């Protein structure tokens, strides 16, 4: 109908990737309360049927990996794909711990053809970093 | 046989470009005011009607404050990209 | 005092990186789906939730036909971007 | 409230800027069937209470003076403003009929402290044409 299917013996798989403390050579600084989120969210995703599980600091050939996994995984039987996301970044980027990566080819691993389970499927993507370097200055 | 960039859907903290504002205490603008809202409205409302109101709830009750003439009085707009092809009822 | 890059909305025939159809006859597959909506919903529904259907109304009902190995059995989804601060009911 | 204000002794201005032949030194194939749309949305927005302006071929180098002509207008008493495109592109350009334009430094003439009138007012921009060119396979 108009509305998603959601009612399948399991609701979801919420991955939040909390990410927070950067190796220092990468030059980036670290983000002050991640934790509050992650936490705060870790709990708003649990009140609703989601498998949660928290992971931090990982490197862009750690989440990746995480993904590649996670895609490749029976998700037959569940309504939903919540995919949180914590660090730093620019546009398109993403940051692990020890530098950038392409938010790109991590979606990719559930693009239709490529997860398959979750075909038809709601897969959000909730991003909380820098897309850029502007400033809203705002008006009125 | 369906598109297979669809039932995606991208809720940004930001909008395209800009800087993402964190508390060093609380925790993202954007985060916190999302799940303040996913509290009272995830079995009330839609999705999209509810990341309507995260979006409000930022442009809105929120403001940067710093010392650096640069980072002062600046705000946010969280962005909504939606290739769902239905809406979504949290139950 | 708000954000600037608020109250907008981008809905876009496609989504990023992709080609758009458009019919040499009929007219573009997003552009007439949407007249198609916001025809018959423009007056019941929200303008999301309108933009929602316009997605799904063209990622079922729609395909490519060609001659060529290449062109031949593509599909397409629009996206909707939104930076706006409430929902919007055309009356 | 929640939803947006609508009621304002004017609805709107739906501006659709139909282009569909282009100068052929760009070699831009032509668009067959713009019209339609063009007529279909020119219907579709006047149905609704919208000063629709139907504006058509017309040049990069035309398009921002139209843009900067009307964010320069008392839209005081209007509830939105509604501007269609159509054209070719690539992602983040949009085609004038002699060249390349950018969508960013489009938008921009409407944008909070730029548009006064035109603020905690929905700006819709409509946008049927290429975001690059990649193809959807698509799956099941
Ligand atoms: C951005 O990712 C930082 S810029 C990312 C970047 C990548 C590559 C090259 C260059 C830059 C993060 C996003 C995040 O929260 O993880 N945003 C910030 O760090 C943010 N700072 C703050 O929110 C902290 C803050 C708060 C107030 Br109120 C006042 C000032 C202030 O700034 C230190 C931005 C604004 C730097
Ligand atoms: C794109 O803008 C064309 S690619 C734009 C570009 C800009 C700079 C460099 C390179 C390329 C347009 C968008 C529009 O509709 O205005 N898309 C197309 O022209 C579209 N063709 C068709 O829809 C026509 C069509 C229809 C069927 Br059914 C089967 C084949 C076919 O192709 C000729 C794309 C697919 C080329």
């Amino acid at each position: 109908d108009n509305s998603y299917k959601m009612d399948y013996p399991e609701m979801g798989l919420c991955i939040i990737i909390n990410n927070k403390n950067f190796h220092k050579s990468t030059g980036m600084t670290s983000r002050s309360g991640t934790d509050v989120d992650a936490a705060n969210l870790r709990e708003t995703f649990r009140n609703l049927k989601y498998e949660v599980r928290n992971k931090n600091d990982l490197t862009r050939e750690e989440i990746v990996e995480l993904m590649r996994d996670v895609s490749k995984e029976d998700h037959s039987k569940r309504s939903s794909f919540v995919c949180v996301l914590l660090s730093h970044g620019e546009e398109g980027i993403i940051f692990g711990t020890n530098g950038p990566v392409d938010l790109k080819k991590i979606t990719n691993f559930f693009r239709g053809d490529r997860c398959r389970s979750l075909t038809g499927k709601p897969k959000l993507f909730i991003i909380q970093a820098c897309r850029g370097t502007e400033l809203d200055c705002g008006i009125e | 046989k369906i598109p297979v960039e669809a039932d995606f859907l991208y809720a940004y903290s930001t909008a395209p470009g800009y800087y993402s504002w964190r508390n060093s205490k609380d925790g993202s603008w954007f985060i916190q005011s999302l799940c303040a809202m996913l509290k009272q409205y995830a079995d009330k409302l839609e999705f999209m009607h509810i990341l309507t109101r995260v979006n409000r709830k930022v442009a809105t009750e929120f403001e940067s404050f710093s010392f650096d003439a640069t980072f002062h009085a600046k705000k946010q707009i969280p962005c909504i990209v939606s290739m769902l092809t239905k809406e979504l009822y949290f139950y």
